[PDB]
């Protein structure tokens, strides 16, 4: 039906700050939720109508945007591994991305 | 602190009708179902979400098997008046041998997240 992109196998240096992004292409479902995952973590919420939510455990580390991307600032050797951007969309159903990060 | 509630194993007689009984428990003030999904784990891309609910546009089949003629959401409401997709509890209509399966209902909320259960789906054979 439709595909999601992202902005690959990224690769930062401590410290610094990195851009996590998605984008859902071919096909037009309303985009009700974009969650910012991990394996067993969730990292941010986008609703549609809520808002943003950044999870406590991340809150001082994660920045919203841009669009429905996430800004990762002062990154350490630890948030290496898998991010997964997971799309909630109507009447398509649930789209999934996946972002591997290397500090 | 919020949870999804299903049947571990649910059975079926072949071409009769089922339920896939999904509850998300406890029910939580401030918190929003945004969206709820049935999807069959073990399927292909394209027939991966058999099922979707929205609070507003109400349900929609996406996969075309087992499709919106032999699907449909036994409690689940939209809002014309507030929503209700805590019982997103599916029915399935003229049940056959290639519905036997796993099928997970997640509920896609507000803040909590996302919040997954699933179910296995055994089709009886007669003779």
């Amino acid at each position: 039906t439709g595909t999601i992109e992202t902005t690959g196998n990224i690769s930062a240096e401590k410290g610094g700050s990195i851009i996590l992004q998605c984008h859902l292409s071919s096909t037009t479902a309303q985009v009700t939720q974009v969650n910012w995952e991990q394996q067993d973590q969730l990292l941010a919420i986008s609703n549609a109508d809520l808002g943003w939510h950044i999870s406590p455990s991340f809150k001082d580390r994660v920045a919203p945007g841009p669009g429905l991307g996430l800004t990762l600032q002062s990154l350490t050797v630890n948030d290496t591994g898998e991010y997964f951007c997971i799309y909630h969309t109507y009447p398509d159903g649930t789209y999934t991305g996946r972002i591997f990060l290397e500090v | 602190d919020v949870r999804v509630q299903v049947l571990p194993e649910v059975r079926g007689q072949l071409g009769g009708t089922v339920e896939l009984p999904c509850h998300l428990l406890p029910p939580v003030p401030g918190l929003y179902i945004s969206l709820v999904t049935w999807q069959r784990p073990d399927a292909p891309a394209n027939h991966q979400n058999v099922a979707a609910f929205h609070p507003k546009m109400g349900p929609s089949f996406p996969s075309p098997k087992p499709g919106s003629e032999r699907l449909s959401f036994v409690s689940a409401k939209q809002s014309t008046t507030e929503a209700e997709l805590q019982d997103a509890t599916l029915a399935l209509h003229g049940l056959t041998v290639e519905d036997e399966g796993n099928y997970t209902c997640e509920f896609a909320t507000f803040p909590k997240g996302s919040v997954r259960g699933m179910t296995w789906l055994r089709v009886l054979v007669p003779r």
